[PDB]
């Protein structure tokens, strides 16, 4: 009669992988490298998140340009097409 | 043979099924294949097309695969053989 | 109800530490020795896995210091019935001889037949004269119990449908209205006064002053004395505790009279129940086996309608990570679902609640813990922190609705008695109307009881000559076979008692009328009636006092002296071609309502060393697909169904989520894997 | 029934079990070899005429 | 061939129940004409019932209010019997004030324009010295039996307790038919129909309204071509 | 109770009687609520002896079976329907051909024994008839399909895969709670019970072990009665066998010369299965356990073909023991 | 119907969530499935019209505990119905062993496509009528039912509208043309159903021997015509069996719907079995309804010589005790003298 | 007030003259209550006509079997029931059939004088034989319902007249049927199935109009007390 909060609970799964994909989706919508950057950023394929020297080391490129391409790509996925898609799982 | 029409789940009646297959069993594992055929064929609809086909009767406006399926059974639209 | 906590006392249990257990119990000590006589009730025990292991104690019955159980007598000398009332246990029983209370003394004390019925040491019944009888039985109704000398008409049911009913007319909700039964016996209102919900004046005097919270009363010599109610208390098994008062504000009340009714108290006397008209026939297969229609009628005037009062708590204790708190900072949930609740956490009084509204908003700390990267970037897209209190609110179940009487709230900072570690406890009782419905169980005094089958609109019901429609119809199959023709005879005089009688004893008094008591020869309509269990309504007083049953309103007597009447068919239009039974039958309304039973579950919690679901309903839980059942899908060659039902279904801990992302994306079924189940078998084998 | 005495006199006579039953096919979670389970029918091979 | 159209005359009994007669029909036609007013009658005849009552001192229905000897869900059960006829469709609202001891009957309660109450000697409550009953009643027009409508699918405003309403001012209708059935086949039936209503619109309206009712619905058979 | 009760239920019962009759409703009700155990133990037993008795091939081919009554004759020269036919006989493949007088094959090996068949076999004048049956299906695991004969829900030949020996035993297991006990032979479920636990009955009835007339050895309180033979060689002494008990009659009570069979009861009761095994052979033991589990079912009303109770019997007398173990591996 | 059962709304919107999320997630109701999650979560209007179209041809399987033997569990297709109880079909209540005290029944769900088939063809209940058993059907009709059917094929001889052969002063004044003829009778007060009459049937198979009679070979029904001195009773009875099966026309006891089921089970397929059941079911409560089948106190009669019987066997019980006292038997003689008397008595 | 759902009426034709016609939704419940007063309207509400009495020659006392005809008089009576005839007159005209000779005579070989037409084309009333000879005067009037023989109309005056049945309906067999239908979350209007078979003198479309018709007279008769009264408009 004890439940078990240590378990898939088997929505989170199928919630969290079309989490992924439809992210993916929104993602490959955006512009090309700089949805990159972002995904290098938080790390959705490296699994680390690594920072901006090292961006700035893959890439050939300084800092500053990392952090304004992070705020333009930003401020698009807070605009609603982008967010009603995404808001949801929040 | 002057049965009422039948309604829901009992269509096609299944004692006209079984002429066509040896025991229900064979009709279950029949039906269940080819449902499961169906059901992989509107999965795989997006991307290009591969050796799957089907539906061969046209289904209603929304249609489970197995009633299809069995449907199918009961126009003589496949063969099989068992194990 | 009052009835249940009388009966829960004054019973007598013959297992636990001391006493043998059901498993050690033999069948032996589960009959009825005949010197349970007067003793011990043989008609009142559980039906269930406790026949005979759980019995109550008689009317009369009285406890020998020693721990027996004495028995008042009337002890006769010579011939002469004395009053010097005398108690015995059984072994001197045994040593004398018993009469019986129903014999002609001849008001002098003497009997009139020498040859009399008589229970000698061994349980057996002979014909003694009337010189060697030194004891007789203070009464009839002295071998049962309490409860199962509530039921008019006894003596003609069947032990088994007598212990039915004994054991269902304890399962009775308090009504909302309560009203007293029109046939019944005299334990209806000393089996009320003594269960102890009825407020009793404790000595006369002159009502001062009433409300509906307290009753001010003013003694002979001075002293007043404020009677307190409780209204709407919850009770143990979640119904109401009603008390109202029954007195006026100028009223002289005496020393033991009832002041104020209980939950199913009605003027004084129990009403675990409500009359209603009832017909006996077989109508249109919805009050087929055992089932019961009934009208709409006693849903639209509330005449089977309980009030349920739940209780949740939450504590605010303490943890390792720090202390929880009851506020209103709630992680993600929109500020909508918070209007209800109140500035520092639980909800206002009165606010309707439905399933998984929010109660208590109580937030606790969760620490550290990296989060998936994907969780990261949509939480700095839309800017949104940790947040890392982690929220356990006080959620109400699924499948519950209703208003908010009372909050009653604890805490630390008052210096309250808390468990060690616990800073904030509350608790929010939770009440809903429960209406009648169909699927909850409904039965008489007789042990008839169903499942209501149909809710009818009241048109579509058959109606008498008058236009008043029947209220609920039974099903005439289940009488004969069951022998409880007592709901028969209950349905008739109760009909004599709603319609009034009167005996023209104009040439004398009629032959049956001849022994019945005085004003009793006309009686008004809606006349409160009582038949005593053993010595009640004669068959031949039924059908005499049913053939005067002076009319309505018009010239018109509807039930003719059969017990019958020509019912029209309220949907089709014809009248039915032979009379039908109709009558006013007393009847509950059980705990088995349908909202504690229904239960259903998709996917929920699991349980904790194997990871097959939950069960209890308590949590979302599931049902168990036993042995039998794996049996019956075998023989009917049912393979793949049962591969799922035991391998996808319980425990394929890799194989649930994986189908539940096939049915969500729309693919086939995955193919089962090893349980988990088998693998802790091999586990612990090994 | 007798389960620790069946277990022990198997584990010393080293008997392999075959599944072959009704019941150790329930047991494990694979298919049992009755009804629909049996080689006869599940292993039809169903094509479009 | 018979060839006379039946009539509807009216039999006054009391005030609010009479009877109605139709003659001559078909023969095995009364009984079905009967039920079949019968069950238009008891069930769709448009009516206007209290439906929410706002009790000042209460948040909730299963409360007590100080002073009466009464609680708050036996007021509402005895304010379930009132009977009132509205004109217009808006959910209109009535107030009671009562202060002092005193039975508070349905008189007691001031509606607006349109609206009445049928019976101002109903028993409601009984206060005494330190009773004060204010209460806010909202009548509106219906049909049938509606269950109290959720606070939360109204306007949500704690106080606000919903009660079962009844759109039926018929209370109780029979019937009996008199088949002549003579030998020589000029056999009518001979419809005796009774209607007793709650004082809320007379028995000739109700009976009125239930033939509407049931031309609107049969022109739908009968317009085909 | 010797009193008795003497008034109905209409005309209302006096207290004594009343209580009186409290006894047997509560008796009644705990016995009844045992049986439900009972019979539910009875049918996890038989699940798990018949769970390996499974329709595997279509025909074996075998020509072995039992034989069955089918309207036995009477003095009239009337062919008289068997009281037990329709569970006996019916819905099971014959094996033989059925002759009548060298009339002609009225039913051949192949039909199903069908309602319209039995007309025709009794208008044609045979009463025994041989049929395929699952103790003489001569499959290696699990029984075939034309010794099963039909499937009692669907009316064909059961399907190539089917757990008969699953739906025997629940069919058996269902009417253990409908069948009820009674008063020193048992003759309730527990008489089935030790029927198919295969015990020696509390009473006891030894049968006979040789023909020939009777050597009545009556002794006090008991019965020694020993079996004269008819052409054997000793007279079979039989020992204390009490005497409360009756004698099993026949043609007449067992009287002194009476000629007795090869396995004839001596006594009156219950024999045990282990000496009628051991004297007549598997097919006697067979018939008599058929009839002796039917008996108790007849009693109660219940309608169960005799193919279930006889998958269970077939599981019963699989195996055999070693007397001499030759010179390989069996002890 | 016989392969159809009630499923509480409230309920099956729980058994059928995840089907439901993926519908409504499709018809565009929601942006996700979270929001859909939380949309059934919240019972919005339109969840239960897709639910309807989730589960039409979707069976459910109905346990219930004890499961004593195979027919305990079986494949019922779901329809959503007002309330919180599960609409059992009676038909079933003999193979569940199941009256209405309030027992309770597991719905459980089968998933995969082979399930699905299995509780489709296997396990459905318009195909599994009689017994694993005996072979006697289990989806006949029962209790309430067979009195329906007794009283509506039933015979009463000095009915209203009987026939008669007088002449000479009048017509026989007892033939009917045709049924409908007869309805319309029996709708007017002048025709009893349960009179004697001669009625013209043109599309009811006539028995063995009236078919050999008039007909001789191959005698087909939708064309024919012939008479029958039957009751009204016992052709409205038989336009429900179907055509080809021949007239009945008996009193219908128990048992011969039993074998009429049996036969009708043996020679006809299954579907026609479940469908005339169906329709067995629909008369037999419609004119139990009519039966008049009630229990009154006036019902009961009492024999009138049970007072003189008493006497006859307490003066022999008197005997007994008198021979026991005086002291010729023993305890146990004069016990069971006394239970033999009363057993006679 | 609103009827929040208009009901619809739509039918499928299966014989010739055999109807099923369903309405869908009704407010619940008013399928019964418009559905037994449809069945009692349709059969017992539209007139028609049929044969109510028959005189025949050589038949006076012993009504068994009439001189010449294969058959008997009860047969050559439920023949000439199930006849088909319209009328335009309230006056009981009399039909004249008069064959001689053999074969069968069809229900066409009945003269019919103008007005009374003989809708059933050729069935068989009588199988005349030996050269025989047929004359019957049937009685034809119109009427509405099923009147039964009307027993001693005069004082049995003509004695030869037979008083037959008489099946003045023209529709011969009405089962209503409610059933259960769905609106929005409801699931429990009523939905009406009727099936309506008649001869072939009308259709069953016309004869549902006509019975319609009639009901709403007979309601409107019902409603002519106060017409400014509220209750529910479709
Ligand atoms: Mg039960
Ligand atoms: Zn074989």
């Amino acid at each position: 009669f004890i439940e078990d909060s240590e378990a898939v609970v088997a929505v989170d799964a199928v919630s969290f992988t079309l989490l992924q994909d439809q992210l993916q989706s929104v993602l490959d919508t955006l512009s090309e490298r700089e949805a990159g950057v972002v995904r290098l950023r938080f790390g959705l394929t490296d699994g680390q998140p690594r920072t901006l020297d090292e961006i700035g080391q893959v890439y050939g490129v300084t800092r500053e340009r990392i952090r304004q391409i992070e705020s333009k790509t930003m401020s698009k996925l807070r605009h609603p097409s982008r967010s009603q898609v995404l808001r949801d799982y929040l | 043979g002057g049965y009422d029409t039948p309604l829901g789940i009992t269509n096609p009646p299944i004692d006209e099924l079984l002429d066509r297959v040896s025991s229900k069993y064979a009709l279950v594992i029949y039906a269940a294949k080819r449902a499961r055929q169906i059901n992989d064929y509107y999965n795989q609809l997006g991307e290009g097309i591969l050796e799957y086909v089907g539906p061969l009767v046209e289904p209603g406006l929304q249609e489970k695969p197995l009633s299809i399926a069995l449907r199918e059974i009961h126009a003589d639209l496949l063969e099989h053989t068992e194990g | 109800n009052p009835l249940s906590g009388l009966t829960h006392k004054r019973r007598l249990s013959a297992l636990g530490p001391g006493g043998l257990s059901r498993e050690r119990a033999g069948l032996e000590v589960r009959d009825v020795h005949p010197s349970h006589y007067g003793r011990m009730c043989p008609i009142e025990t559980p039906e269930g896995p406790n026949i005979g292991l759980i019995g109550s104690l008689s009317v009369y019955a009285r406890v020998n210091p020693f721990g027996f159980i004495e028995t008042p007598y009337r002890k006769v000398v010579d011939g002469v019935v004395s009053d010097e009332i005398v108690y015995l246990t059984a072994d001197e029983e045994d040593r004398h001889v018993v009469a019986q209370a129903n014999s002609p003394i001849d008001a002098d004390g003497r009997f009139v037949e020498p040859r009399v019925l008589v229970r000698r040491k061994a349980g057996e019944v002979e014909y003694v004269p009337s010189s060697e009888v030194d004891y007789m039985d203070v009464s009839p109704r002295q071998m049962v119990s309490v409860a199962t000398a509530m039921i008019p008409f006894l003596e003609h049911d069947d032990a088994n449908r007598a212990l039915m009913g004994a054991n269902m007319q304890r399962q009775a909700v308090p009504l909302v209205r309560s009203e007293a039964p029109l046939v019944g016996t005299g334990m209806e209102l000393r089996a009320a006064i003594d269960a102890g919900d009825v407020v009793v004046a404790e000595e006369s005097g002159v009502i001062e002053e009433v409300s509906a919270d307290y009753i001010t009363v003013m003694h002979d010599n001075g002293t007043r004395r404020t009677y307190r109610m409780r209204k709407f208390a919850r009770s143990n098994h979640g119904t109401c505790a009603n008390q109202c008062p029954i007195v006026d504000a100028g009223d002289r009340v005496e020393a033991g009279q009832v002041i104020a009714d209980g939950p199913c108290t009605d003027d004084g006397e129990m009403a675990l129940g409500k009359n209603l008209l009832v017909a006996i026939m077989p109508w249109e297969g919805h009050n087929y086996e055992d089932a019961i229609i009934l009208s709409n009628r006693l849903v639209e005037e509330d005449v089977l309608t309980s009030i349920h009062i739940e209780e949740h708590e939450i504590d605010a204790r303490d943890t390792k990570l720090g202390a929880e708190e009851i506020t209103r900072d709630i992680p993600n949930i929109s500020d909508e679902v918070l209007a209800d609740l109140d500035e520092r956490g639980i909800v206002r009084i009165g606010a309707e609640v439905r399933d998984g509204d929010i109660l208590v908003g109580k937030v606790t700390p969760k620490g550290e813990t990296e989060l998936t990267p994907e969780e990261r970037l949509l939480r700095a897209i839309f800017g949104e922190k940790a947040r890392e209190v982690r929220d356990t609110s006080l959620k109400v179940p699924h499948g519950e609705s209703g208003k908010v009487i009372g909050i009653r709230v604890f805490s630390r900072e008052d210096e309250d008695e808390l468990p060690a570690g616990v800073n904030e406890l509350v608790r929010v009782y939770v009440a809903q109307k429960r209406k009648i419905s169909d699927g909850d169980k409904l039965a008489g005094r007789h042990g008839n009881k169903g499942v209501i089958g149909k809710i009818l609109p009241v048109e579509d019901m058959p109606f008498l000559a008058d236009g008043t429609p029947v209220d609920i119809i039974l099903n005439t199959h289940g009488v004969p076979r069951r022998m409880n023709i007592g709901q028969i005879l209950e349905t008739h005089l109760g009909w004599c008692a709603h319609s009034g009688w009167k005996v023209d004893a104009a040439k004398g008094v009629p032959d049956w009328a001849a022994r019945l008591p005085d004003e009793l020869l006309e009686a008004q309509p809606n006349a409160i009636v009582s038949t005593p269990v053993f010595d009640g309504a004669q068959e031949a007083e039924l059908q005499g006092l049913l053939s005067c049953t002076l009319p309505n309103r018009d010239g018109d007597v509807l039930v003719d002296a059969d017990g019958k009447a020509m019912l029209f068919d309220g949907r089709s239009g014809e009248p039915f071609p032979y009379p039908v039974t109709v009558g006013y039958m007393y009847i509950m309304k059980l705990h088995h309502l349908v909202d504690d039973k229904i239960h259903a579950r998709s996917t929920g919690p699991y349980s904790m060393i194997t990871q097959q679901p939950l069960g209890g309903k308590a949590q979302f839980g599931g049902q168990r697909f036993g042995e039998m059942e794996c049996w019956a899908m075998q023989a009917y060659g049912a393979a793949y169904t049962l591969q799922e039902l035991l391998t996808i279904k319980s425990d394929d801990t890799v194989g649930r989520v994986k189908v539940y992302e096939a049915i969500v994306k729309g693919e086939n079924i995955p193919e089962p894997g090893i349980p988990e189940s088998f693998k802790v078998l091999l586990k612990e084998l090994q | 029934q007798e389960t620790t005495r069946v277990l022990t006199d198997a584990a010393i006579n080293c008997r392999s079990d075959k599944l072959n039953g009704l019941k150790e096919n329930v047991i494990i979670g694979k298919l049992i070899p009755a009804g629909t389970g049996i080689n006869r029918y599940r292993n039809i091979a169903v094509q479009p005429t | 061939l018979i060839s006379q159209r039946p009539t509807l005359s009216e039999d006054v009994l009391t005030d609010n129940r009479s009877q109605f007669v139709i003659e001559p029909l078909e023969p095995g036609f009364g009984y079905t004409l009967g039920n079949s007013l019968r069950r238009t009658l008891l069930s769709s005849i448009p009516g206007a019932a209290v439906t929410s009552i706002r009790i000042d001192g209460v948040l909730h229905e299963f409360t007590t209010v100080p002073g009466v000897k009464e609680d708050v869900t036996e007021i509402i059960l005895n304010l379930k019997s009132l009977v009132v006829s509205s004109e217009e469709d808006e959910p209109v609202t009535m107030y009671l004030r009562k202060q002092g001891p005193g039975e508070v009957t349905a008189g007691d309660i001031v509606p607006p324009a349109g609206v009445t109450v049928h019976n101002p000697g109903m028993h409601i409550a009984t206060l005494n010295d330190k009773g004060k009953l204010e209460v806010e009643l909202v009548v509106e027009r219906g049909r049938g039996y509606v269950p109290a409508v959720q606070n939360r699918a109204s306007g949500a405003e704690i106080g606000r307790i919903p009660v079962d309403s009844i759109y039926s001012p018929v209370l109780k209708v029979t019937y009996k038919v008199d088949a002549t059935r003579v030998e020589q086949r000029t056999d009518f039936d001979k419809l005796i129909l009774d209607v007793e209503t709650k004082n809320s619109i007379s028995p000739r309206d109700a009976l009125a309204s239930a033939g509407k009712t049931l031309v609107e619905l049969f022109g739908l058979a009968r317009e085909l071509n | 109770i010797p009193r008795p009760v003497k008034s109905s239920f209409r005309e209302g019962l006096t207290v004594l009687e009343y209580f009186i009759n409290t006894h047997g409703a509560r008796k009644g009700l705990a016995d009844t609520a045992l049986r439900t155990a009972d019979s539910g133990y009875l049918t996890r037993r038989l699940v798990d002896v018949s769970q390996d008795v499974i329709v595997r091939e279509h025909d074996c081919q075998t020509e072995r079976g039992i034989v069955v009554e089918l309207a036995e004759r009477a003095p009239d020269g009337t062919l008289i329907r068997d009281p037990y036919i329709e569970t006996s006989a019916y819905a099971r493949t014959l094996g033989t051909d059925a002759v009548d007088e060298a009339g002609n094959v009225i039913v051949e090996r192949g039909q199903d024994l069908g309602d319209p068949e039995i007309d025709a076999l009794l208008a044609a004048g045979i009463t025994q008839v041989k049929v395929r049956s699952v103790l003489t299906c001569a499959t290696s695991t699990g029984v075939c399909a034309t010794c099963y004969g039909r499937s009692m829900a669907t009316g064909k030949l059961v399907d190539i895969g089917e757990a008969v020996g699953i739906v025997a035993a629940q069919s058996i297991g269902e009417p253990g709670t409908q069948l009820t006990m009674r008063t020193d032979i048992t003759g309730g479920l527990p008489r089935v019970q030790e029927l198919f636990e295969a015990r020696v009955p509390r009473g006891k009835a030894p049968i006979a072990d040789v023909t020939g007339r009777v050597r009545l050895e009556d002794g006090e309180r008991f019965y020694k009665i020993t079996i004269v033979p008819d052409d054997g060689g000793e007279e079979v002494v039989y020992d204390k066998i009490s005497k409360r008990q009756r004698l099993r009659v026949f043609k007449r009570v067992l009287s002194d010369g009476d000629h007795v069979e090869v396995g004839q009861q001596l006594m009156e009761g219950s024999a045990d299965p282990h000496e009628v095994l051991r004297v007549q052979g598997p097919r006697e033991v067979q018939i008599h356990l058929v009839r002796e589990v039917q008996e108790v079912y007849r009693a109660q009303g219940v309608s169960i073909h005799d193919k279930h109770i006889e998958v269970i019997v077939r599981q019963m007398l699989r195996r055999v023991t070693i007397i001499d173990s030759g010179s390989t591996e069996f002890l | 119907k016989l392969h159809q059962c009630g499923l509480p709304k409230l309920m099956a919107l729980e058994l059928f969530k995840p089907f439901v999320m993926k519908r409504l997630v499709d018809l565009n109701h929601a942006q996700n499935i979270k929001s859909a999650k939380r949309m059934v979560e919240r019972q919005r209007p339109q969840v239960w019209d897709v639910l309807e179209e989730v589960i039409a041809e979707h069976p459910v399987l109905l346990n219930r505990a004890p499961t004593l033997h195979r027919l305990g569990i079986q494949a019922f297709e779901p329809m959503l119905v007002e309330g919180k109880a599960i609409q059992l079909h009676p038909l079933v209540c003999e193979a569940f062993n199941a009256d209405f005290d309030g027992d309770q029944m597991a719905v459980h769900l089968p998933l995969s496509a082979e399930a699905q088939a299995e509780a489709r063809i296997l396990m459905l209940s318009s195909n599994n009528i009689l017994s694993p058993a005996s072979g006697r059907p289990l989806a006949m009709p029962r209790l309430d039912m067979v009195t329906g059917l007794y009283y509506l094929t039933t015979e009463v001889p000095g009915d209203t509208g009987e026939y008669q052969p007088a002449s000479g002063d009048h017509p026989e004044t007892g033939v009917y043309s045709s049924p409908a003829e007869a309805i319309m009778a029996a709708d007017r007060g002048v025709l009893s159903v349960r009179a004697k009459i001669k009625v013209r049937l043109t599309q009811l198979r006539p028995p063995v021997e009236i078919e050999a009679e008039l007909f001789g070979h191959s005698g087909w029904q939708p064309g024919d015509a012939w008479m029958a001195e039957t009751t009204l009773g016992r052709v409205m009875f038989n336009e429900l069996l179907p055509l080809g099966y021949p007239f009945v026309n008996k009193q219908m006891h128990k048992k011969v719907q039993a074998a009429i089921i049996n036969d009708l089970a043996e020679r006809y397929p299954m579907i026609v079995v479940a469908q005339t059941v169906d329709k067995l079911k629909d008369a037999g409560f419609y004119w139990a309804t009519r039966s008049g089948v009630t229990v009154s106190m006036a019902d009961v009669l009492v024999p009138p010589r049970k007072k003189e019987i008493l006497d006859h066997y307490e003066e022999r019980a008197d005997k007994v005790e008198k021979q026991f006292q005086r002291g010729a038997l023993n305890h146990d003689e004069r016990n069971e003298a006394l239970v033999e008397i009363w057993k006679e008595a």
